[PDB]
């Protein structure tokens, strides 16, 4: 390539040294993939091999493109991101449209292919050093640093930003109603047209981009239907509140009410307006449990009254952009998974539920990863940012298999919880 | 002696600058000891007579420890180092033998004096300047600057391994059969030729290296296989641990109990079945280093059994990528699990253990999954793949538990291997209250300061009880209360508690826990036909738990 540009200086936040992160061991198979890839990347000049004077290191993985014939290198730039992109969240912040979630449809196309033209300020490369590993560590790792803006690094989108608006401008012109938002490596395009027009309005974009340089592999299929659904299509106006409803019942037993008193008592942390005494007093006894019992004075009052203060979202729940978004996911069993996304306990900015299919073809670890990526995309689409996940799965298992079904080009942050208590109940 | 190797550019940390430390005393004999060395060193080019111009300085010493014939120049770069940039790590993790591959002939070249052969980034030399004092008059001081890689310096091991790796690459290509692993002053070469031919290749490599200023000697001090390496004992087709030594003593002190346990884990890589639960239980008091600890009864028994094991020598085989990787685990019983990874029925590939140190409550199946995970991770590092498993658990169990468990899991390819002990759910709690069943409204509180509590129940049938307990905490009473109801209930029972603590613990469906209380309980759980537990908010909650708390 002939220098498309001539580099943008990049400086980490003061009192900050580049990344030095260990590089997880990997499946032989995956090493070979990386190996192959980097060999080309090295020819194409995207990456060069480095020496011992480069102490830095960001992790690298191999994932299945989108199940295509080959692997994809996924550099975990999370460490280098915090050490830069944050002050390039400012320095070059990419503004987030609060209407994208309102579109009748939002498509996601991979434009990460763009960057690989744009050389990277030289004094910075040294920090993108990533290492492909050796089995058993017999051989010293192979080492490379990035010669161009690299995918995954939130300073790549920002530097290309400028160049993107340019590419997109003569389209946002003839499509003033379609919103286009860029996050890291993806374009989120949203339109209120009947899908048919939309999808087309997209290939209309797919090609605008195309005839101006960029390439969006996003050619999911062709006329023949080997039952492989089309491009990433989200429908955010149907992004709506989930069910948190008590059980309506003919005959109520002592047990039933008991639980019902607990669910509510738990709820009292999200809704200070709920009450139970008149419902609980009905249990003050030490009666059996299989025994069915009736209402009380305002029992039916409290159950329905509450049943109301509970069918309208809570208030004071505002999105603080200063804070990070947090997300818990509890395993519901039988392929379902609930999730809250919040910034301060109980003030849920949003909840919901993911679910897979029936046994035979899916496991836990795949589901969760799928749920995580769906919650992340949702979050990106709604707030422009990904949330720190509170994953219910032994760290190590997760670390061992997350990559196994990862398709996202980004890595949300995450940690592991060893105790979802009553929550699975309430939700 | 020195080569046309390219130099790695170097740097001093951002703000810093060259070391200016002095040391000008003079042991006449030594001064001429160093001068001799430098003259034979500057002659060889490794150093240079420098001109008095800003050189910072570094300490020079003469050394000769035992069985003298010669001396040794020694410079102290502790201050230069504290000023030089950071370099790519070395061997972040030592390769495990269990994963090395079988060879016929293995040879080790001495690449010790090597680094002096490798060039030092011109520009950085200016700092390497030391100064050997001429005996007295406070003379100009015979002064030098390094041209190669100083023996002390920070970036030498790196810049070296770096350089050496490059020099080999070509050779390494044109000769894939040859494994070349270097380990500090060592560079091993292993192959599949027969000693004659093998030694051809060795020489070629030797000559090749010579063409790059790195020289090597033919024969000097030590022996060949077994190769004493990284606490291992390496053989051309087998591998094992360094002869380990379990000492016998009258009194053991923490430091002594530590070095003992450490050695045991180390011996576990290959010696099947070694245990350690007891001797470490002792070290659970992390203070002293010389506090003496009385080998309790079990610890001793254990240590012993570890001797019968180590009595017999044992060795491991290598990895053949054509065959399968299998892994088998067996429960030892105290939270101890063992495993051996092989491809072949008689000699092993590697062995190891998985104890449940973590906390004070856990199930036998989860533990099995924890061990299966530990091995999965280990295999990925060592063989680059997951082993197939063979385990004492039946799908019905497993598939059930992972279904009930609130955490996600992913246990791989596994074949059932019927052999005691066995892993199973010794009991399950009911999901719906039991009709007809007596309902025990359990409770028990304790006085936080007087350490005095109570545990009781009041049933639907009007039946009561309260048992005074001393020296316990709510949690203890909260459990004893559930244990009570179990003792006095019948085959079927419905128990209501106000304690999440208690509830959880029970529900975790623990196999055991040395907390004898929970044992008494778990075992009653086993003996019952159908139990049903129910949680119910404390304070404000039910009226039956109130009627027992007003009591306590
Ligand atoms: N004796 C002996 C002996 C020494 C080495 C091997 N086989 C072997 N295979 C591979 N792929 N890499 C290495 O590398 C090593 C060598 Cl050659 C020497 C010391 C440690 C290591 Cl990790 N060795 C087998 C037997």
């Amino acid at each position: 390539p002939i220098s498309p540009i001539e580099t943008v200086p990049v400086k980490l936040k003061p009192g900050m040294d580049g990344p030095k992160v260990k590089q997880w061991p990997l499946t032989e198979e995956k090493i070979k993939a990386l190996v192959e890839i980097c060999t080309e990347m090295e020819k194409e000049g995207k990456i060069s091999k480095i020496g011992p004077e480069n102490p830095y290191n960001t992790p690298v993985f191999a994932i299945k493109k989108k199940d295509s014939t080959k692997w994809r290198k996924l550099v975990d730039f999370r460490e280098l991101n915090k050490r830069t992109q944050d002050f390039w969240e400012v320095q070059l912040g990419i503004p987030h449209p609060a209407g994208l979630k309102k579109k009748k449809s939002v498509t996601v196309l991979d434009v990460g292919d763009a960057y690989f033209s744009v050389p990277l300020d030289e004094d910075f490369r040294k920090y993108t050093a990533f290492t492909i590993p050796s089995i058993n560590n017999e051989t010293p790792g192979i080492r490379y640093q990035y010669n161009v803006l690299p995918q995954g690094w939130k300073g790549s989108p920002a530097i290309f930003q400028s160049s993107m608006t340019k590419i997109l401008e003569p389209f946002k012109k003839q499509n003033p109603d379609i919103v286009i938002y860029q996050y890291m490596d993806d374009l989120y395009v949203g339109s209120d047209l009947e899908i048919g027009q939309h999808r087309t309005k997209i290939e209309e974009l797919r090609q605008h981009l195309l005839r101006w340089g960029l390439t969006t592999p996003d050619k999911k299929h062709q006329k023949e239907p080997p039952f492989l659904w089309m491009g990433y299509e989200l429908h955010p106006d149907k992004w709506t509140v989930q069910p948190i409803v008590l059980p309506e019942k003919d005959s109520w037993t002592v047990n039933d009410i008991q639980k019902l008193v607990g669910k509510l008592n738990w709820a009292s942390q999200i809704y200070p307006g709920i009450k139970v005494r008149q419902l609980s007093k009905l249990l003050r006894g030490t009666k059996a449990l299989t025994e069915v019992i009736p209402l009380t004075e305002e029992a039916e009052l409290e159950l329905a009254e509450n049943r109301e203060i509970l069918k309208e979202p809570v208030h004071g729940v505002y999105y603080d952009p200063s804070k990070d978004l947090i997300a818990e996911i509890q395993k519901q069993g039988q392929g379902q998974w609930t999730y809250q996304i919040y910034q301060e306990p109980f003030k849920n900015l949003k909840t919901g539920k993911y679910a897979r299919m029936r046994g035979a073809h899916t496991n836990d670890v795949k589901q969760l990863t799928e749920a995580v990526q769906k919650i992340t995309t949702e979050s990106i689409v709604i707030w422009g940012k990904t949330p720190k996940f509170k994953l219910p799965i032994q760290k190590e298992t997760w670390e061992t298999w997350w990559t196994e079904y990862w398709q996202a080009t980004w890595i949300p942050e995450w940690e592991f919880v060893n105790t979802p208590p009553l929550v699975k109940l309430w939700y | 002696p020195i080569s046309p190797i390219e130099t790695v550019p170097v740097k001093l940390k951002p703000g810093m600058d060259g070391p200016k430390v002095k040391q000008w005393p003079l042991t006449e004999e030594k001064i001429k000891a160093l001068v001799e060395i430098c003259t034979e060193m500057e002659k060889e080019g490794k150093i240079s007579k420098i001109g008095p111009e800003n050189p910072y300085n570094t300490p020079v010493f003469a050394i000769k420890k035992k069985d003298s014939t010669k001396w040794r120049k020694l410079v102290d770069f502790r201050e230069l180092n504290k000023r030089t940039q950071d370099f790519w790590e070395v061997q972040l993790g030592i390769p495990h033998p269990a994963g090395l591959k079988k060879k016929k002939s293995v040879t080790v070249l001495d690449v010790g004096d090597a680094y002096f052969s490798v060039p030092l980034d011109e520009d950085f030399r200016k700092y390497t300047a030391f100064t050997i004092p001429s005996i007295n008059n406070e003379t100009p001081g015979i002064r030098y600057q390094y041209n190669v890689l100083p023996q002390g310096w920070k970036g030498s091991p790196a810049i070296f391994q770096s350089s050496m790796t490059k020099i080999l690459e070509p050779f390494k290509k044109q000769n894939p059969d040859i494994v070349i692993y270097q380990y500090m002053d060592d560079l091993y070469v292993g192959s599949d030729l027969e000693i004659g031919q093998h030694r051809t290749k060795i020489e070629e490599l030797r000559q090749h290296l010579l063409r790059w200023g790195l020289t090597t000697p033919d024969k000097k001090h030590q022996k060949e296989p077994p190769f004493l390496w990284m606490g291992y004992e390496l053989h051309p087709d087998k591998w094992t641990v360094q002869p380990i030594v379990l000492p016998e003593k009258d009194s053991w002190t923490v430091n002594d109990i530590q070095k003992l346990v450490g050695k045991l884990n180390w011996a576990s890589q290959i010696y099947p079945g070694i245990k350690v639960r007891q001797l470490s239980k002792l070290l659970r008091g992390t203070k002293a280093l010389t506090e003496v600890i009385p080998l309790t009864e079990e610890a001793e028994l254990e240590l012993a059994e570890n001797r019968e094991i180590l009595k017999e020598p044992v060795h491991g085989v290598y990895y053949d990528p054509s065959k399968d990787l299998i892994a088998e685990i067996q429960k030892q019983g105290q939270g101890q699990w063992t495993y051996q990874i092989y491809q072949e029925p008689f000699k092993n590939l590697k062995t190891g253990k998985y104890a449940r140190m973590r906390g004070a409550h856990t199930n036998d199946v989860k533990q099995l999954t924890e061990a299966v995970q530990k091995i999965t991770t280990e295999s990925i590092v060592i063989w680059g793949k997951t082993p197939k498993f063979k385990l004492p658990i039946q799908k019905e169990t497993w598939e059930t538990w992972w279904t009930e468990y609130w955490q996600a899991t992913w246990i791989p390819e596994w074949e059932f291997v019927n052999t005691p002990p066995l892993v199973k759910l010794w009991y399950q709690l009911e999901k719906e209250p039991i009709v007809g069943a007596e309902t025990f409204y359990v409770d028990g509180a304790a006085n936080r300061e007087t350490k005095l509590g109570k545990a009781g129940y009041v049933t639907n049938k009007g039946r009561q009880k309260v048992v005074p307990l001393t020296n316990t905490t709510n949690q203890k009473t909260e459990l004893q209360a559930i244990y009570l109801a179990l003792q006095d209930s019948g085959l079927e029972v419905n128990i209501v508690t106000d304690s999440q603590y208690a509830l959880g613990i029970i529900q975790a469906q623990p196999d055991k826990s040395e907390s004898e209380l929970v044992n008494q309980i778990i075992e009653q759980l086993i003996k019952k036909e159908k139990v049903y537990l129910a949680w119910v908010p404390a304070h404000k909650g039910i009226g039956g738990n109130e009627q027992v708390d007003k009591l306590v």
